[PDB]
RNA sequence: AAUAG
């Protein structure tokens, strides 16, 4: 019934009701269990907690940043140097009762159990947060392809029976090899590509210690956690499309429109949600408006232009046009540069930079004078041609030197071509015109010395006076 | 070079390899250095340098590394004008459907994919699922379903089927179609299909199908993936003065377009909701669509400037597009511009061309003849020369220009007239000297008209200018054959001066030894100019055989006629010259020159008789006063009359005798017989006087009044105007056309009043107006006609076809309307003519008429010939020379290469300004309609016969009683079907009634077959059918005007050229136009072009398929030469615009209009244009197959040929 | 737009 994409886009944006104080806290909780979740999946890794340690280690050395190392503290280097070594100590308590004691014994899950209660009072950077997700991604992504790669060699049942316990075992190798199944000819063909396959799983395992299952637990846990934070993000952001709408309405007609605004601030609020903080008991438009008017105005800064302008130019520019306003309110007509310049606390010279580099190309299909089929880039000549008599000019240079170069001895001729270029690729310096017959720079130097006074005698050189 | 255009679908591949990189970024330029930012729309990486054989680096920096890329910026060392060529390409995130093959109707992907387009836009505007893989699931392809419904089945079936919403699911329907299976299912339906509509569906989408089939395009390159994009230099960011910089508009809508692409990946990076995707999916497709065209999709995106940006089919198409702005109309160098004056001492062939405009315009020539002569040592010497103005300088120029014809054009050019060459002649001043006798060609006169002027430079060109395009080439209309050079105004008032004959005049009754005598006695003041005199004249003839008679004899004349005889070349009677000279008289003058002695001798003659004219005026003395507007006594008499009956008439009005209406009637009647009475009586009053004669009584003599001699000479004026100065000026009309019942009793002479000036200039405005718009309605028709005929040459000689259209005297009443001679002169005879009554062979086949055999004609009292036609032309391509006849403006049969449609378009159009039963003779009355045949044998009256004194054979004697201009013609040229068109019969057989249907009623007709045809017709119609009567084939039913379609339907091609010729000279005659009906044959030919297949047969031909018509007839020519079943066809008639954009090359078509849809169409079918025509070649470059082109392009269809 | 043909 419509075919503008804004109509379209309120359709689908106000079937999406608006929360409340209660809702927003509700999904901020969802959020933050979310991620606590996928800490918690990333700590039941052998590889997690010795890359945080190694990391304190450079820390409170002083020689890496604190920021980048943790961002914050849950609670229900002052104080994270204590946290740190009751996290060393107990992590060297956890690998002491890791294997010894026994990985079913209760000292091996308690202490890994209590090192994720103290895991979860830990606010990382989403950086390293980032980058300890992608190694277990990718792992569980090449575990992946080589369980499909088997699959369709195979290709059943016999490894249901045994994909439990017996997926990367050499038990299912073996027993494979002792069945006879008509098949099984094939398979024991293709067993040689399985052998590659699960020599190269035994040395992804031995990096993990968690054979099969325990990966794909851990990897089960991790992509429910991530679902279920990406469901609540969502949510809220659909609830809060219309507090973007309702920001971006304010900067129409500014080089952008009123979509790019809409989708700038959709950005903006996405970017607010990922990093909200409902402990802080301010509500959620009062931190997202912050982001979303953020995100439009760098947008604005960075796509309404032509001819790109920085940003701290565009802020120069903006105020200029400010102050410009209210002194044309105080004094009643246009400030001078002068004035401005004092007002600014800049150089005249700066000023007058900023205002002409302030203006927005013209279009090549406006009217000329009082016309409407007139065009600017009707009247635009084309600055790079040769004008013909400036042709017919060269033409002539190039016949009349080529006449005064057949009235002197060949070797001055070629000497005096090489040295210019004339009916040659390259110009060459007097090196090289020496390696032609004698590698004498004196001497060349000399012979076109020579050549010149010929040529500037006046009765070899009348012809080519008249082209100065 | 090339042979041949080919346009069709790009395919991503394609796109990527026209493209030299790949745009990234909506930079265009830095803001403080100015130098292109790299990934840019302007990168120099991707386009090429900025300057000349450098790098943005500066590192290489001449010729001596060319072809080098620099390691630090990746620039090429080339040229700069590479950046005009070389291209770019954008990978788009999301698949965009292309909107020229989505919304020009009809859609190509609906017809296709056999989904209504609102569908399609649905499914793209993200409301809608579309089904593209079903699987084993009771789901079909194409199939619609809501986000309830697509989430409900999902839930249901799980991953056996997919489905997509947008252009990726239209991307992904189009690309699983089977293309040879849907053809075989649509051949298969319409095999057992009866339904006409679907018939025509069907067909349409047959044709679409199979010809993505042959074209080897495939169906989902219609969706983009990869955009190009265009050179910068094409799209220019220039500097202007001050700093400001001025852009083309395509460079906002593409850094609208990277903006959402670069907006779009970044969304998918951060994996954002799907409403997000969605929204930044439909803003890529509506950049998409605004980037290529602007409007079509819906609010058309506008700039800083609150006007819409200009995108790049508003490049290509339009009045000022490419196609007609720069590639068929160019400005051009070599060219000057003037106001024009007139030269009354030229000959026909020289023009008077000021010195510093010569100067200009022959520059180079004048440097070449400087530099050969050694008064210049180089080029700049001479310059310096030239800039100086030497005399030396002014002596080269002479010598230049001796003998370089140069062209002279005035605007607007309705005919080739409008530009001819001239030798120039260097006069001191600034404005052109134009010859006289060349202005009506020109419509030009010395008011401020300006004309342009240009050099031809090569040796062809100058020796076209001389042989073709030079003014003494050019002195018959190729419209009509008359001469186009007649003398007007003062030259005729001052040949008809000298030759009016006085009573008494001093000198009268002298005998005189010649025209020398003559002259000797009038300088002498012996004798007047009209004095009665006996003369002795030498009178040489020159007769049809070229026998030389001379004779001497004393003639009784005038002194002036012998002085004007001593100008008159020697082959001619002296009868031409003893009498009167109007503007007639002077015609028939030149004509005769021209049919009896040639060209050279008619040119001398008119340069003598203007010279002659002019001196003659001049001394004549002739002025204009306020007592040369005599008002006859008798007018206020007759306003008196008129007054009081027109008051006894409203006495009458008050006694309710008579009604308003009939008031009006008659008042107006009154006013019309006092104005004609009045005119009379002014006319009688002003062209006589009384004279006293040598014996002394008084004599009536034709008056010597001023008004009287200009207007009776057609000089200037004519009897209305004269009316109008020295009688009443008459009725005149409201703005709404009725007419006011008191007329303007007063002329100009004695001045009008308020009421009568106001009344006046109500119908001068209406004038006016008028004017001024059919001047643009008239230039539509033009270019229309231009377009439609502008493939026909004259290709051969003789076609070898008996075919050929029946040619008799135009009678439309009890007199002709034109003569057979008229109509037959120029024409080439079909069939023999056998003398009535006889069977002797007076004229054979294959004869020109000329004025000879024209004669023998007419003698021989002949009714009907039967001659040769060009829309009975049997030519594969254009018109042979004999079916086409003499060229007008030549005289003798037309050459081979004579662009003959684009003469017949200009003769039509040129005029369009202009445009807005009791026996009379003895003879027999013959039945067929009723005709009177004289004794002679030539049919001399036609009449209707509605459904009589004298039945079949009976003599009958004298006496007995037997018993919207130029709308007109743009709608015959058109094809338009009349509002309620005439009813005919569509077969021949008994009629009967039938069962009167509520509505409309219904007839049938029993055929010789026993066969019923059941015809429905409106219930409001007057039939002319009675039951149990045997009605012919086309018989009319029920009276109306008649469609052209019908026409040829139901009646023939014979007929419908008939019609179509009969109506345009109707409008043009009555007008007085004069136009020769070959042209109009050549239009109507143009509109008889295509045909529809009736019989498939074997042939590869469709039933019900509209194609050329030298095409099937070419491949029944082959089949019945491989002995098999032939093509059956019905001819259809196309109007010119139809048929223009009907035509088989598309770049004719993309040129004319509609751009959009040729483009489109000629796209997806995958065309190839052969460049056959005068346009195409023109927009190439090329030569045009037309004149002294023609024998190259045969050329070139020889070697293609080995 | 205004003006000339
Ligand atoms: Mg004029
Ligand atoms: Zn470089
Ligand atoms: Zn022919």
């Amino acid at each position: 019934r419509t075919t503008d994409p804004v109509r379209m886009y309120m359709r689908e944006m106000g079937t999406v009701e608006l929360l409340t104080r209660e809702g927003e806290i509700d999904i901020a909780k969802r959020i933050e269990d979310g991620i606590n979740q996928v800490q918690s999946a990333i700590a039941e890794y052998p590889g997690t907690i010795p890359y945080i340690l190694e990391q304190f280690d450079r820390v409170q050395a002083e020689e890496l940043r604190l920021t980048d190392l943790i961002s914050g503290f849950v609670d229900p280097p002052e104080l994270a140097r204590e946290k740190f070594n009751e996290l060393r100590g107990k992590f060297q308590n956890l690998q002491l009762a890791v294997n010894e004691f026994g990985r079913d014994s209760h000292q091996a899950s308690e202490a890994s159990d209590l090192v994720l209660d103290i895991f979860r009072e830990f606010r990382l950077t989403p950086k390293q947060f980032d980058h300890l997700v992608e190694t277990l991604r990718t792992s569980m992504d090449r575990v992946r392809t080589q369980e499909r790669l088997v699959m369709k060699a195979v290709v059943k049942k016999s490894f249901i029976a045994l994909f439990t316990g017996n997926e990367s075992n050499e038990e299912w190798l073996d027993k494979v090899l002792a069945s006879d199944k008509p098949y099984v000819a094939k398979v024991r063909e293709q067993e040689e590509e399985i052998r590659r396959s699960i020599q190269k799983l035994q040395m992804i395992e031995q990096e993990t210690s968690l054979s099969v299952e325990r990966i794909k637990d851990i990897s089960h846990r991790m992509s429910i956690g991530e679902a279920k934070a990406r469901r609540a993000k969502k949510e809220m952001v659909e609830a809060n499309l219309r507090l973007v709408i309702s920001i971006a309405k304010k900067y129409t007609n500014r080089g952008l429109q009123f979509l790019d605004l809409i989708q700038e601030g959709n950005i903006g609020l996405m970017k607010a949600v990922d990093k909200f903080e409902y402990r802080r008991g301010y509500k959620f438009s009062t931190y997202a408006t912050w982001w979303i008017r953020q995100a439009i105005t760098r947008s604005i800064a960075d796509q309404a232009r032509t001819i790109r302008i920085p940003v701290h130019m565009i802020e120069t520019i903006n105020k200029l046009n400010r102050i410009s306003r209210q002194m044309l309110q105080e004094m009643g007509r246009e400030p001078l540069p002068e004035e401005l310049a004092e007002r600014m606390q800049m150089p005249e010279d700066k000023i007058r930079k900023v205002l002409k580099i302030a203006k927005e190309p013209i279009s090549m299909e406006t009217p000329i004078g009082d016309d409407e089929d007139s065009h600017l880039g009707d009247f635009i000549e084309d600055t790079t041609l040769e004008l013909p008599l400036d042709s017919a000019t060269a033409t002539s240079l190039k016949a009349a030197t080529r006449d005064v170069l057949a009235g002197l001895t060949p070797r001055e001729a070629k000497v005096l071509r090489m040295r210019f270029g004339i009916d040659m690729n390259t110009d060459h310096t007097l090196e090289e015109v020496g390696k032609q017959f004698d590698v004498t720079r004196e001497r060349i130097r000399q012979i076109e010395a020579k050549a010149l006074r010929k040529l500037r005698h006046p009765s070899r050189s009348e012809v080519l006076r008249s082209f100065l | 070079e090339f042979d041949a255009i080919k346009i069709g679908l790009a395919s991503p591949d394609m796109i990527r390899s026209w493209s030299f990189g790949e745009v990234k970024k909506p930079e265009t330029i830095n803001y403080r250095t100015f130098k292109p930012e790299r990934d840019g729309l302007f990168c120099a990486r991707i386009f090429g340098p900025v300057k000349d054989y450098e790098c943005l680096c500066g590192k290489y920096k001449r010729l001596k590394h060319r072809g080098v890329i620099c390691e630090k910026c990746g620039v090429e060392v080339t040229q700069t004008k590479v950046r005009r060529d070389r291209m770019g390409h954008i990978e788009l995130a999301s698949p965009v459907a292309h909107i020229w093959f989505l919304k020009s109707l009809p859609s190509r992907i609906g017809l296709l994919m056999d989904m209504p387009l609102r569908d399609i836009e649905r499914v793209l505007y993200f409301e809608m699922y579309v089904v593209t893989e079903p699987g084993m699931t009771d789901l079909e392809r194409g199939q619609m379903l809501t986000e309830e419904e697509y989430l409900d089945r999902l839930e249901e079936w799980g991953d056996e089927f997919t489905a997509k919403m947008g252009a990726e699911a239209i991307k992904d329907l189009l690309a699983s179609m089977d293309l040879p299976a849907e053809a075989e299912q649509m051949r298969e339906e319409l095999d057992t299909t009866n339904s006409e509509t679907k018939r025509k569906k069907l067909t349409k989408r047959l044709k679409l199908v199979e010809a993505f089939v042959a074209s080897g395009n495939k169906p989902e390159w219609m969706i983009l993936t990869v955009l190009p994009v265009l050179p910068p230099d094409l799209r220019p960011l220039v500097p202007l003065d001050g700093g400001r910089f001025a852009t083309s508009d395509l460079n906002d809508l593409y850094r609208r377009v990277i903006n959402r692409n670069n907006r779009l990946k970044r969304l998918l990076e951060l994996a954002a909701p799907d409403i997000i995707v969605r929204n930044e999916k439909r803003m890529l497709q509506e950049s998409v669509d605004a980037l290529l065209d602007n409007g079509r999709r819906g609010r058309a995106i506008t700039g800083s400037n609150k006007r819409p940006l200009k995108s790049l089919a508003d490049m290509i198409k339009g009045k000022q597009g490419r196609f007609r702005q720069n590639l068929l109309g160019k400005r051009v160098d070599y060219s000057g511009r003037s106001v024009i004056t007139v030269g009354p001492y030229l000959r026909l062939h020289q023009c008077g061309l000021p010195k510093k405009m010569a100067l200009e315009l022959f520059k180079p020539f004048i440097y070449s003849k400087l530099e050969t002569r050694g008064l210049a040592t180089t080029i700049k010497a001479a310059k310096k020369m030239v800039e100086r103005e030497e005399a030396v300088v002014w002596d080269i120029l002479d010598e230049v220009i001796r003998e370089h014809p140069v062209l002279l054009n005035r605007a607007p050019t309705l005919h080739r007239l409008g530009i001819q060459a001239f030798e120039p002649v260097l006069i001191e001043g600034k404005a052109i000297q134009l010859h006289p006798l060349v202005c009506a060609a020109y419509n030009a006169d010395f008011d401020g008209d300006q004309m342009a002027v240009h050099v031809p430079l090569t040796l062809e060109a100058q020796l076209e200018a001389r042989t073709l395009m030079m003014s003494t080439n050019n002195i018959l209309s190729p419209a009509s054959g008359d001469p186009i050079i007649v003398p007007s105004q003062d030259v005729v008032l001052g040949l008809y001066y000298m030759t009016r004959e006085k009573i008494n005049a001093k000198g009268e009754g002298m005998y005189l030894t010649g025209p020398a005598e003559a002259e000797k006695a009038y300088r002498t003041k012996t004798a007047e100019l009209h004095a009665r005199v006996k003369v002795r004249i030498t009178e040489t003839i020159k007769h049809e055989n070229g026998k030389l008679t001379t004779e001497t004899k004393m003639i009784d004349t005038t002194v002036g006629r012998a002085m004007l005889w001593q100008i008159v070349p020697k082959g001619l009677p002296y009868s031409l010259v003893n009498q009167k000279l109007g503007k007639k008289q002077i015609s028939n003058l030149l004509n005769e020159a021209y049919r009896k002695l040639g060209l050279k001798d008619t040119v001398i003659f008119a340069d003598q008789i203007m010279y002659t004219g002019f001196a003659y005026a001049a001394l004549s003395g002739v002025s204009v006063g306020i007592d040369d507007m005599v008002v006859p006594a008798a007018k206020y008499t007759e306003i008196a009359e008129a007054e009081e009956e027109v008051r006894e008439i409203q006495e009458q009005f008050q006694s309710g005798l008579v009604t308003a209406g009939e008031r009006y009637n008659k008042v107006i009647d009154i006013w019309a017989s006092t104005n004609d009475r009045v005119a009379k009586a002014m006319m009688e009053n002003l062209s006589s006087e009384q004279v006293i004669n040598r014996q002394g009584e008084q004599e009536k003599q034709e008056s010597f009044n001023s008004i009287y001699m200009m207007a009776d000479s057609g000089a200037r004026g004519s009897a209305a105007q004269i009316r109008q100065l020295a009688g009443m000026r008459g009725l005149m009309a409201r703005p709404d056309g009725s007419i006011i019942e008191t007329p303007i009793t007063a002329n100009f002479k004695e001045g009008l009043n308020v009421l009568q000036y106001f009344i006046s200039t109500h119908g001068a405005r209406k004038g006016l107006a008028d004017t001024a718009l059919k001047t643009a309605n008239s230039g539509y028709l033009t270019r229309r006609l231009v377009d439609v005929a502008q493939d026909v040459v004259v290709t051969e000689h003789d076609c070898g076809t008996l075919e050929g259209v029946v040619m008799t005297p135009h009678i439309e009443g009890g007199d002709v309307k034109v003569a057979l001679t008229e109509l037959a002169l120029g024409r080439v005879v079909s069939e023999d003519i056998l003398k009535p009554g006889t069977d002797e062979v007076l004229i054979p086949r294959n004869t020109l008429l000329d004025e000879k055999w024209c004669k023998v004609i007419n003698d021989n009292s002949v009714d009907q010939i039967k001659v040769r036609s060009v829309v009975t032309c049997d030519s594969d391509f254009g018109c042979c020379a004999q079916c086409y006849g003499r060229d007008l403006a030549r005289g003798h049969l037309v050459n081979q290469g004579e662009a003959v449609g684009v003469i017949a378009a200009q003769s039509i159009g040129e005029p369009g300004t202009q445009l807005t039963i009791q026996a009379k003779n003895n003879g027999s009355v013959k039945l067929h309609e009723l005709t009177i045949i004289d004794e002679f044998g030539r049919t001399k009256e036609k009449h209707k016969l509605p459904y009589l004194s004298k039945a079949d054979g009976d003599a009958v004697a004298a006496g007995e009683t037997v018993a919207g201009g130029l709308p007109r013609v743009a709608d015959l040229f058109e094809a338009r079907k009349p509002k309620e068109p005439a009813i005919l019969a569509e077969h021949s057989g008994t009629v009967s009634f039938g069962k009167e249907t509520k509505g409309k009623r219904r007839l049938i007709i029993t055929r010789d077959s026993g066969d019923t045809y059941e015809e429905m017709i409106p219930k409001h119609r007057q039939l002319n059918v009675f039951e149990g009567e045997r009605i012919e084939r086309g018989d009319v039913i029920a009276d109306g005007p008649e469609s052209p379609h019908d026409i040829l339907r139901l009646r023939g091609i014979h007929a419908v050229t008939t019609y179509i010729a009969n109506e345009v000279q109707e409008v043009y005659r009555l007008q007085g136009v004069k136009i020769n009906d070959k042209h109009i044959e050549t239009i109507v030919r143009q509109m008889l072009r295509k045909c529809t297949i009736t019989f498939a047969g074997d042939s590869e031909f469709l039933p019900g398929e509209t194609v050329e018509y030298s095409q099937v007839k070419i491949a029944n020519r082959k089949l019945v030469e491989e002995g098999k079943e032939p093509a059956r066809f019905e001819r259809e008639l196309l109007g010119i615009t139809k048929a223009s954009l009907a035509t088989e090359s598309f770049i004719s078509a993309a040129s004319f209009q509609e751009t959009t849809r040729v483009l489109t169409e000629a796209a997806v079918s995958g065309k190839r244009d052969d460049l056959r025509g005068l346009k195409e070649n023109v927009i190439v470059g090329r030569l045009i197959p037309a004149g002294t082109g023609f024998a190259y392009h045969q050329d070139r269809q020889a070697k293609r040929a080995q």
